[PDB]
């Protein structure tokens, strides 16, 4: 199936006045690993989007959303919020109901007005996972579910959230042949965003 | 008729738009007043027969839960714009974002609709001007006029139609940037009272406000994050109440 | 016959285009001035009442993207149509090439749309003239205009709308081939002051300049009070 | 999924479980399956989750326009015709399966609707993977002329049957009560009989546990 | 309405009236080159569109008349030039490209709801693997022809008379410098001047104001 | 699952002489093991001294002959009754067939007539339009039986002059109309004996400068 | 009918081949001959493709 | 199947593409050049479905040249590769997809850097120090993972390709009839005759 | 079918067989597999008879039209590209064509393009195409030489189609021979395999696999 040709994973988690989102770096073609630097996480203003699945669609969706959000900012005269972007992603996906993009997007961000952390996931045709502890996606989503349900607890400080989402991603990835090969982690607060590249197994 | 019927004349003016405005200037007065905690829009309900029931018609229309409109000029042009405006709010905004459009963008869509009638082949421009009152989370309360040309301007207060010159004048004197909705309602009434020839009660006046959220108009409980609509039209009773203790 | 928009007059003239230009010469004046390190756009507002909500609008200047703005003269609603196609064109180019659109390329496309209406289809032309202010890494700071003829030219300084010849004369007078963006502002305000048929409530103002913090390009749509404070410091108070 | 509908003497009650599943995995353990078509018309869905949500929104939007246009309260039968005609046109390919309930100027109504466009009407209904367990309860305990409190209890017992017996279902009970003459009463997590017990330990890592190659600030 | 009683086509003849109002354009063939000259404030001219356009690496087009009309022709010509490379695996001959451009013009004089192009053009350059300079002119009607030297637009009748008595087909200007000079001379009869030199195998160069000023002053 | 094609059997035979051509067909029409008709002609005079047979799926064959005859009608309308020459008929039939290249007439077409020098002509087509002019051709059900026989008897293939150590071919010779008819009759009686789809009747169309004539011969009815 | 000595009369093309057996001469507003010539050539070549 | 390799070194990008063209049990040609120049500093090599490869590459070339003429400016390697990617992403979901994988070597005259893009028929794009399409990546990626350095001269890049091609001639099952090597740098595009 | 074209010192030799088949049935042995598009340009046909005859004849039309329009013969490159562009439009429809387009212009010199229904278009000095192509190759390749005399080249081409006719079940009939030079093509006759084979077996002392 198309959603397991290139491989890769995304996970997002909420913490106290923070959210985090993470992904691996792999792009392969079946068993052949090809790119060691294929990030799966993008941002439009202060809203983050991670995307797993077919790499060509990952790239396409990014461009589509940069396009849509840029127009939004121009017309609305303010940058899009995570809640609103979430609906936009959903309807964009559903528009292709019968010829869908083979993706599993994930949204993370902090609403500029409430200061409230927000995450969501989607199936390939736009169904929204409204859950607000963690969201997982990709070829190691089973592993991720297991890691998150285990390691997660609510209202982690950013420094602690960083360890949690890191260990969830790293350990899930090492049990998946199609994921891994590097990772990036974003810790997102109101006034600061920190990106980090994790050290992991290279097999 | 596959050619524009609005064209430029040697003075550079566009006749059909001007004549559209003339129709507007001929219409019954209507007005809008923006307060610090709300906006009011108002018009007179001239019944073209006493056997007619004016309640069955509505010159003030809800567009979204937070946005309403009133008009001067040709009523049927207005009615049709109202239908189009409600639909475009769903088709170009709510179905994409799951949110109602903010006022200025909805005003902008209606402006497009009107601009198009002044350029497309085989059609006359709309013969109305709208006043549109709204609220949205990031801009607060606003008030716009759209003209037959598709031009729109934001107002603190204004009047349109027949008695608009005197009404704009009255409004210039009484308006300040600290009116509360109740002041704005009161002033709107006093203003409409000049324009009104004939009867003047809660039955010949239409009046709506964009103000606080009304949870009691939601129709359901249980989603606490769910905001009531800010738009409310005043009853005949409510309008008479204010009129006696004017 | 001059009602018909895509037919030549016997002198090989296009009447509707010419009349559209007449309409524009009665619109609120807009100036654009290019400095060595920035561009200035200014528009005097056609409509004035005291009850007009002057803040929260800006209805003569428009961002087309992060790097390009326009100043309008003519039917504001006509403008909005073309402004919207432009913003879309700029986004398509970004989507295709993953680069920002070169200013001239965006300009040429809108000019082509205007041109189209003059050669086929029987619809009236748009009653707008545009002054485009933009930056790109190929040509740096740029200034263009376009009018309902579908023609476009590049400028070091220019005006459209009412009293254009009066404005052009002043600009021809006090334009140095390499000024500074703060002077071009002053010049702009003076020139609008010498042709007004002048307060902040009647002005819209924007700039595109090197952010100085650093190496990047910035678009500022001046707020009303900002316009006030810049109206006094240049002695128009 | 387990959804049910139960009419009572003065209205109708709708209820759903709160588990959504990617295969044998639970994606959302506290999902919301009770959707609003209009203030007093609510629906619960099974089948393809995106189709169920999308079609809900489409009709809700149209019902709203219809209502504004006609200056009338939306009628359940209108949601019914619009939905079934849309689903039929798509020949089953929109995998929406819904129980739609409501009150309007003509009274109180209860309908089911399947992906191919067929509709049923009754006093009590169930859909989704847990519908056989729920229907076993309904068939055992329904009686004509339920009070509101009895129809809530019955519908809530039926969802429970699916929560406990259907692997496709689980977690919490949500109900909406649509009574004639009143505001619809949406009860989110009316029941929460499945709270996770406290874990044996916290798995918070000591800070610095995770190896980093490089670090940098991102600018919004 | 379309034809006058003596058989002229109105709109077409009116199109010629547009060209007359246009700025002067001229081209002249040397022995091993072709020069193009055009006429023209407070405007930026390093970004402003020039009056001479590369169509392909070895062919140029200039024009006189309704400026904005010329872009459609330039664009259509550039596309066709690539189509020709793509399908015949050889670039256009100057004559081919002229047919194409004139054919487009003719078409706009015989379609409904469409105005003829108010431009005449000069099309010049070298055929691939050939060093005989080529020069053609097209009209709004779609007529086209080859010229040793030609002028279009306002005062072209003056300029043409100049070239008839200063250009000698027996001895065409033997150098690029002579050729440019004769072009500059021809313009000073009715004239800020553009000059573009085209030599064989894609040597296309537009002279800066400087080198042009070196020419005009000496002439004077 | 609808199958749009059928097989109606039948066999056809064209031979060109020096100043004549012959097109023969059997008159039997079949479906599987049944006989639909013992006499349903399938060789047609199309005018202009052109005779034609489209053999195989009889519904496609009829359609093709119909379209061609119509093509003649219009040729005459367009060119003041100009004779459609046989080579011109052939090229045209190529186009009719290739027009349906992606849903072909399931037939084997033969036409016979005279060329512009008054010599006998036969043209043979595949179901999608490939054609050549030939001296003889069998088509249809028993073609694989009759063609090698014609190779041998019409073109003297594999015959040498005796006493020449198989070094001198039996030289090519034009056959008379008498000798051609003999061969046609024998071909068909032979086809009838060995092929269940051939029988009932033999119709021969003979073209000369003076026009088209027809002969009919019974074949065995089993 | 060169309208000027500067016209290279060699490029005045008022007689064209339609096919090997057919040529034509034009007079009038000659730009209109474009279609006709094209159509003629296609008619001649198409007739040969279809009818040999 | 077709070998298509790319190595990006310090001052240039180098493309290597097999010369064989094979149908059934016949090598039809042993001198086939599997590239089109899109602009003076941008080269694209190609592998994939018969017909699709040339039809696609020339379509891109025509479009790129058109832009060159219209703007009198040469698009960056980054801009060209994005246009190619998009065209392939539209392709894959069109009624008839090009089955073409490509490498794009370009020298960015503004950034003064070599860039190398690998894009397959789905519209998957990635920039890489070295890339390959087909079965060849199964040998070359690990080889270059071992031998490739970032500081390398053009000559070293060439040696690196001699190593790759030597290995493919050793272990690949098909006779791909050697390669043509082309160097893209600040001065443009040239072919290494002595390879 | 077997078809071959090759360039050599004296220009181009073109050689084809003349067999057409349907399954294992020999439908004809007299099929003309070369089309004379104009006096400087030849096309060869392999694959579907109809597909080839129809489209190469049509290509001829496009070539003539080009000549009427541009007042010059079309080039070999452009003619082969017309055919290639056309078949590519049909890609997937089920066309079946293996063709060579062969000729001379002053610009290109003697020129050969292979063009098939896949959309493959190749310039080259040697091609053999058809079910018998490998048999032609084995003979042609073994004795090919750029400096063959014109006579030796004509013979080698003939001998190569003969080798294919003998071994390939689906090839045979006769050999059709062409020579192409800067003055265009010249026909070198039709050679029935029935007598050719024995003549060559004797003259040459080859075909020792056969009972004589
Ligand atoms: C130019 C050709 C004659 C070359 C020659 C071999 O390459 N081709 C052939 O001989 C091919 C067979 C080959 C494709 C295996 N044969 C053909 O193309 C023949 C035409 C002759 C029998 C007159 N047509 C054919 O095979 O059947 C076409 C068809 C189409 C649709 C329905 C039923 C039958
Ligand atoms: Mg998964
Ligand atoms: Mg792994
Ligand atoms: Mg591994
Ligand atoms: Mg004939
Ligand atoms: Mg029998
Ligand atoms: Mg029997």
């Amino acid at each position: 199936d198309p959603s397991s040709i290139n491989g890769g994973i995304v996970v997002a988690m909420t913490g106290k006045d923070c959210v985090a989102i993470a992904c691996d770096l792999r792009l392969g073609s079946q068993s052949l690993g090809v790119s060691n630097k294929f990030e799966k996480i993008f941002h439009y203003g202060h809203v983050f989007l991670g995307i797993t699945g077919l790499a060509t669609d990952v790239t396409t969706l990014n461009e589509m959303f940069r396009y849509k959000t840029n127009l939004y900012k121009l017309k609305e005269e303010r940058a899009i919020e995570p809640e609103t972007f979430t609906q936009l992603v959903s309807s964009s996906l559903y528009e292709r109901r019968f010829g869908p993009y083979f993706v599993g997007p994930v949204v993370a961000g902090i609403n500029s007005k409430s200061g409230k952390p927000f995450i969501a996931g989607f199936d390939l045709i736009g169904c929204i996972d409204e859950a607000k502890d963690f969201i997982v996606s990709g070829t190691a989503s089973d592993q991720l579910f297991g890691m998150c349900e285990s390691l997660y607890e609510p209202n982690l400080e950013p420094e602690d959230l960083f360890e949690t989402i890191s260990q969830a991603l790293l350990n899930a990835a090492d049990r998946d042949a199609l994921s891994g090969w590097g990772a990036v982690v974003y810790i997102i607060k109101k006034d600061e965003v920190v990106k980090r590249y994790l050290k992991m197994r290279q097999d | 008729y596959s050619f524009s019927l609005t064209t430029f004349s040697p003075s550079g003016k566009l006749g059909q738009i001007d004549y559209a405005l003339t129709a507007v200037k001929q219409g019954v007065t209507s007005l809008g007043i923006k307060a610090t905690n709300g906006v009011v829009i108002a018009t007179e309900k001239k019944s073209s027969s006493p056997l007619a029931m004016s309640e069955t018609l509505s010159k003030v229309s809800l567009l979204t839960p937070d946005i309403g409109a009133v008009y001067s000029g040709m009523g049927p042009d207005y009615r049709v714009l109202v239908d189009k405006s409600r639909k475009v709010a769903h088709t170009s905004y709510k179905r994409i974002y799951g949110e109602y459009p903010p006022t200025k963008l909805l005003v902008s869509e209606v402006a497009k609709i009107m601009q198009e009638a002044t350029q497309s082949g085989g059609v006359r421009p709309f013969g109305v001007s709208l006043l549109i009152a709204g609220h949205d989370e990031f801009n607060g309360f606003s008030l716009y006029q759209v003209d037959p040309s598709g031009s729109y301007f934001p107002w603190k207060a204004t009047a349109i139609g027949k008695g608009s010159v005197a009404a704009k004048t009255f409004l210039e004197k009484r308006w300040n940037d600290e009116l509360e909705l109740e002041d704005a309602i009161h002033i709107a009434l006093l203003t409409l009272k000049e324009s009104v020839e004939g009867e003047f009660n809660g039955d010949t006046i239409e009046l709506a406000i964009i103000g606080d959220e009304n949870p009691d108009l939601l129709g359901y409980t249980g989603i606490p994050t769910d905001k009531g609509p800010r738009f409310r039209k005043l009853t005949s009773q409510e309008i008479n109440d204010r009129l006696e203790a004017l | 016959y001059d009602s018909r928009t895509t037919i030549f007059s016997p002198e090989g003239r296009l009447y509707q285009v010419e009349y559209a230009l007449e309409s524009i010469s009665h619109a609120g004046t807009a100036i654009g001035i290019m400095a060595s390190d920035g561009i200035v756009l200014a528009a005097e507002r056609k409509v004035t009442s005291t009850l007009l909500e002057q803040d929260t609008s800006t209805e003569k200047l428009y961002k087309l993207n992060d790097k390009i703005a326009v100043a309008v003269a003519g039917l504001t609603a006509d403008a909005e149509i073309l402004i919207n196609t432009a913003r879309i064109h700029a986004q398509n180019y970004l989507k295709t090439y993953n680069e920002d659109i070169p200013v001239e390329i965006l300009v040429r496309r809108l000019s082509d749309i205007k041109q189209g209406y003059t050669q086929h289809g029987g619809l009236r032309p748009f009653g707008v003239s545009f002054i485009y202010a933009g930056y790109d890494d190929r040509y740096g700071y740029q200034l263009y205009t376009s009018n309902p003829s579908g023609n476009y030219t590049g400028w070091k300084a220019i005006s459209v709308g009412a009293n254009t010849s009066a404005a052009q004369t002043l600009l021809q007078m006090d334009y140095k081939d390499d000024m500074k963006v703060d002077d071009a502002i002053e010049l702009a305000l003076k020139t609008l002051s010498k042709t007004t048929d002048l307060t902040y409530d009647r002005l819209e103002f924007a700039t595109i300049r090197k952010g100085a913090n650093d190496g990047e390009v910035y678009q500022k749509i001046f707020k009303p009070q900002e316009i006030k404070d810049i109206l006094v410091k240049t002695g128009i108070t | 999924t387990t959804i049910v509908g139960v009419k009572f003497n003065n209205g109708v009650v709708i209820a759903a479980d709160t588990r959504s599943t990617q295969g044998p995995i639970v994606a959302d353990k506290n999902c919301a399956k009770l959707h609003r078509i209009s203030p007093k018309i609510w629906c619960a869905g099974a089948g393809t989750a995106a189709d169920t949500e999308a079609v809900t929104q489409l009709i809700g939007s149209n019902i709203e326009l219809h209502s504004l246009y006609t200056s009338r309260e939306p009628r359940v039968v209108s949601a019914l015709q619009m939905l079934k005609q849309h689903l039929f046109k798509y020949q089953g390919h929109i995998g929406a399966y819904l129980i739609v309930a409501g009150v309007d100027p003509t009274g109180s109504h209860l309908f089911s609707i399947h992906a191919h466009g067929s509709t049923d009407v009754g006093y009590y209904l169930s859909l989704g993977s847990g519908s056989l367990a729920a229907m076993a309860v309904l068939e055992s305990h329904w009686k004509q002329d339920l009070t509101k409190e009895e129809a809530i209890k019955l519908a809530s017992d039926a969802i429970q049957a699916g929560i406990w017996n259907d692997l496709g279902s689980g977690s919490n009970v949500d109900v909406c009560v649509m009574e004639i003459g009143k505001d619809a009463e949406y009860l989110r997590n009316y029941l929460t009989p499945n709270v996770r017990e406290e874990k044996q330990k916290s798995y918070k890592f000591p800070r610095g546990t995770t190896a980093v190659l490089k670090e940098s600030i991102v600018n919004i | 309405s379309i034809f006058s009683p003596d058989g002229h086509i109105f709109q077409v003849e009116y199109a010629l009236e547009a060209v007359k109002r246009g700025t002067c354009a001229v081209g002249v063939k040397g022995k091993n080159c072709v020069v193009l000259g055009c006429e023209r404030k407070l405007q930026d001219t390093r970004i402003t569109p020039s009056k001479v356009s590369k169509i392909d690496s070895h062919v140029v087009l200039s024009f006189s008349g309704l400026n904005a009309d010329s872009r459609i022709l330039i664009e259509k010509a550039r596309v066709e030039a690539q189509s020709h490379r793509l399908t015949l695996e050889d670039p256009v001959t100057v004559e081919y490209l002229t047919r194409y451009v004139a054919g487009v013009q003719q078409r706009y004089t015989q379609s409904g709801g469409v105005r003829p192009f108010g431009v005449s053009t000069l099309i010049a350059g070298f055929d691939p693997r050939d060093d005989e300079p080529k020069l053609y002119q097209t009209e709004p009607s779609g007529i086209y022809s080859s010229w040793s030297a030609q002028t279009i637009g306002r005062n072209s009748k003056t300029v043409r008379e100049f070239l008839e008595k200063n250009y000698d087909r027996k001895e065409p200007p033997a150098t690029v410098e002579e050729c440019v000079k004769l072009t500059v001379r021809s313009l000073l009869e009715v004239v800020n001047i553009e000059i573009t030199v085209v030599k064989p195998d894609s040597d296309i160069v537009a002279l800066s104001s400087e080198e042009i000023n070196q020419y005009v002053t000496q002439i004077e | 699952q609808f199958n749009p094609y059928g097989d109606n059997g039948g066999t056809i035979l064209g031979i060109a002489g020096e100043d004549f051509a012959v097109l023969a067909g059997d008159t039997r029409n079949i479906t599987d093991y049944s006989i639909n008709s013992r006499y349903e002609p399938k060789v047609f005079d199309c005018g202009d001294n052109i005779v034609m047979s489209a053999n195989g799926f009889a519904a496609d064959g009829d359609a093709l002959v119909k379209r061609f005859k119509n093509s003649v009608k219009w040729y005459h309308f367009d060119h003041n009754d100009k004779k459609l020459s046989i080579n011109s008929a052939a090229r045209n039939i190529q186009h009719l067939l290739y027009g349906k290249r992606f849903f072909p007439y399931y037939v084997h077409t033969i036409i016979a007539g005279l060329d512009e020098d008054g010599k006998g002509a036969v043209y043979s087509f595949d179901p999608v339009g490939s054609y050549e002019r030939e001296q003889c051709r069998a088509g249809g059900a028993a073609a694989s039986l009759i063609m090698p026989f014609l190779d041998n008897q019409v073109n003297f293939k594999n015959q040498y002059e005796p006493g020449t150590n198989g070094k001198v071919k039996k030289p090519l010779k034009y056959l008379s109309v008498e000798e051609v008819i003999k061969l046609v009759r024998d071909s068909f009686t032979s086809a009838t004996e060995r092929h269940i789809q051939v029988g009932d009747g033999l119709e021969i169309l003979i073209v000369t400068k003076d026009g088209v004539r027809k002969e009919f011969y019974e074949l065995k009815r089993d | 009918r060169a309208t000027s000595p500067l016209l290279e009369s060699d490029s005045i093309e008022k007689i064209v081949e339609i096919d090997r057996h057919i040529g034509c001469a034009m007079s009038g507003l000659t730009a209109d001959a474009r279609s006709m010539i094209e159509h003629a050539r296609t008619a001649a070549v198409t007739h040969n493709l279809y009818y040999d | 199947m077709d070998i298509i390799l790319g190595i990006r070194v310090q001052d240039s990008v180098i493309l290597a593409s097999s010369k064989a063209v094979t149908r059934g049990i016949s090598v039809l040609k042993d001198s086939d050049d599997k590239t089109r120049q899109l602009s003076p500093h941008t080269l694209m090599s190609f592998a994939g479905e018969a017909g699709d490869t040339v039809q696609f590459a020339e379509y891109i070339q025509a479009n790129i040249q058109l832009y060159s003429i219209r703007e009198d400016y040469e698009l960056s390697p980054q801009a060209v590769s994005s246009f190619v990617r998009q065209e392939l992403a539209k392709s894959i979901r069109s009624r008839r997809p090009y089955q073409v994988n490509v490498l794009i070597g370009g020298y960015d005259k503004k950034k003064n850097k070599p860039e190398l893009y690998q894009i397959d028929y789905l519209g998957t794009k990635v920039e890489l120090p070295y890339g390959a399409h087909g079965y060849s990546g199964f040998y070359t990626f690990s080889l270059l993972d071992h031998h490739y350095r970032p500081d390398m001269t053009t000559e070293e890049g060439l040696d690196l390709l001699k190593l790759c091609v030597q290995e493919l001639e050793k272990r690949m099952p098909m006779d791909f009839k050697g390669v043509i090597v082309k160097i893209v740098d600040k001065d443009g595009i040239r072919q290494v005759d002595d390879f | 079918t077997t078809t071959l074209a090759f360039r050599f010192q004296g220009g181009i030799i073109v050689a084809v067989d003349s067999r057409a088949t349907a399954g294992n049935w020999v439908a004809s042995q007299t099929v003309k597999k070369v089309i004379e598009i104009n006096p400087f340009l030849l096309g060869t046909m392999a694959g579907g008879a109809a597909d080839c005859q129809f489209w190469e004849t049509w290509l001829g039309s496009q070539c003539r039209l080009h000549e009427l329009r541009e007042k010059e013969r079309i080039s070999v490159a452009a003619a082969s590209k017309i055919l290639s562009n056309l078949v590519y439009q049909y890609k997937g429809a089920g066309l079946s064509m293996g063709t060579m387009i062969c000729g001379y212009t002053r610009k290109e010199g003697p020129t050969i393009y292979y063009v098939d229904s896949d959309g493959t278009r190749l310039k080259g000095d040697i091609f053999c195409v058809g079910s018998g192509q490998t048999f032609a190759y084995g003979v042609l390749d073994s004795n090919y030489k750029w400096d063959l005399s014109v006579e030796d080249a004509l013979y080698l081409g003939k001998r190569s189609i003969l080798a294919a006719a003998h071994r390939d079940a689906y090839s045979g009939g006769s050999v059709n021979l062409y020579h192409v030079t800067e003055d265009g093509w010249i026909y070198h006759g039709n050679h029935d395999v029935g007598e050719l084979f024995w003549k060559v077996k004797e003259e040459e002392g080859s075909f020792n696999n056969v009972i004589g």
